[PDB]
């Protein structure tokens, strides 16, 4: 099978600054007289869709800040200017031979400035508690770059295997992230203890963060 | 031009699933089509094709166990699969290939132009393959507390993926997030969904998260009040 390899694997970049991504075949994909090589662009929670066709050829709606070009074995998806809107994972596709095959992706990151989180605690719902479990969120909105620390204390003692960490996609407008922590605890040990607090550390922060509540109050 | 896939959800370790794909918007007796998968976080493989004129093929990662078909009279492809191992596991994507057609004293013909291309895609359809059963989630709400205030649902404890989460309907989807599932030591996912708004609304405007687990047939809308 033919395999496909690009580079880099990871992009980042300014945006209004140009961009370009290669990709190289193990063997051929012309057909003497079309070549066949296509560009994919995966958004954020989103399938693939076709950028460009043979090499050069832009699918419908794609503007010609988009160009591809190369022959035989190296390729090239150039943007000449990139948009915060391109954040997303590019698949370079030959076409010449059955099974197609797809090079590994390159996830183009947008560059921006330093933004701190917001940060916010939830505790666990009344309707959690009567379900007999105990979840503390921890949100941590809009941050860049996405480096980011949270720990957890309960009445003081540093909680450690606990908690679960999920993180979005770069949001296609603002360039950021947002995370959030859950700590997990059962019912008895919420209810035996008084402090809950989520200490961030960020970037964008002159010194860590911490939101807290008392159980109760 | 639409594809909607249809099918998906939870099968064990060596039984069978069939997928299916519904076209829209365009003549699907005229066009080859294709599957393609992908595991959650990982890249794309082409998993089987079958021409406008119902020949098929396949790569070996599948050969011997996949099948595809089309019934042109109700615009669908279908992708049966069997022996499901759990690396199987993957969202399952129909797409268009090369456009052509048949003129009945001629036979087939495909345009030149993007033959080996992929120009239409559906949204996905997630297989997974596991010797879990289904669970339906717990929704529970995430209060605003006493500028901008962040409140949520957290849908707890489920299998398989996926759940889909809207706010108001889907009237809300500024300020929104919905964090990609964990999975937890338990077996069972579990992701928060959040939004954040002016603090001045939140006497005034209703917030009600809207959730969906096809695999278990739960759906929930919870309103998620300031305490």
């Amino acid at each position: 099978d033919i395999v496909m390899t690009q580079t880099p694997l990871s992009l980042p970049v300014t945006p209004g600054e140009p961009a370009s991504i290669s990709c190289r075949s193990s063997q051929s994909l012309l057909d003497s007289g079309n070549t066949y090589l296509d560009w994919y662009l995966q958004r954020p929670g989103q399938s693939p869709q076709l950028l460009i066709y043979e090499v050069s050829n832009r699918a419908s709606g794609v503007p010609d800040r988009f160009s591809g070009s190369g022959s035989d074995t190296d390729f090239t998806l150039k943007v000449s200017r990139v948009e915060a809107e391109d954040v997303g994972v590019y698949y370079c596709m030959q076409g010449i031979q059955l099974p197609y095959s797809f090079g590994q992706g390159t996830k183009v990151e947008i560059k921006r400035t330093v933004a701190a989180p917001s940060v916010f605690i939830f505790p666990p719902s009344d309707e959690q508690l009567k379900s007999g479990t105990a979840s503390v969120v921890c949100l941590l909105n809009n941050f860049y770059p996405r480096e980011a620390k949270v720990q957890w204390k309960v009445d003081n003692a540093l909680q450690s295997g606990n908690s679960q960490e999920s993180v979005t996609e770069q949001d296609s407008k603002d360039s950021t992230y947002s995370l959030s922590s859950t700590l997990t605890l059962s019912k008895a040990d919420y209810e035996k203890h008084k402090v809950y607090a989520c200490e961030v550390t960020h970037q964008g922060l002159s010194s860590p963060v911490t939101k807290s509540f008392n159980r109760g109050e | 031009e639409q594809l909607v896939e249809s099918g998906g959800g939870l099968v064990q370790p060596g039984a069978s699933l069939r997928l299916s794909c519904a076209a829209s918007e365009f003549t699907f007796s005229d066009s080859d089509m294709h599957w393609v998968r992908q595991v959650p976080g990982q890249g794309l493989e082409w998993v089987s094709a079958i021409s406008l004129g119902g020949d098929t093929h396949y790569p070996d990662s599948v050969k011997g166990r996949f099948t595809i078909s089309r019934d042109n009279a109700k615009n669908s492809l279908y992708l049966q699969m069997n022996s499901l191992r759990p690396e199987d596991t993957a969202v399952y994507y129909c797409a268009r290939g090369g456009r052509g057609g048949y003129e009945d004293d001629y036979g087939y013909f495909y345009f030149i132009g993007g033959r080996r291309s992929l120009d239409v895609w559906g949204r996905g359809a997630l297989v997974t393959v596991s010797s879990a059963s289904t669970k339906g989630p717990s929704v529970f709400p995430l209060a605003p507390s006493s500028g901008t205030a962040a409140l949520g649902c957290l849908v707890k404890d489920y299998f398989p993926e996926p759940v889909t989460v809207s706010w108001n309907s889907g009237a809300l989807t500024s300020g929104v997030h919905t964090f990609p599932a964990v999975l937890q030591s338990s077996g069972l996912y579990s992701l928060s969904s959040v939004v954040t708004v002016p603090s001045s609304s939140l006497g005034t405007q209703t917030y009600i998260c809207n959730v969906n687990h096809k695999p278990s047939n739960t759906k929930v809308d919870k309103k998620v009040e300031p305490k």
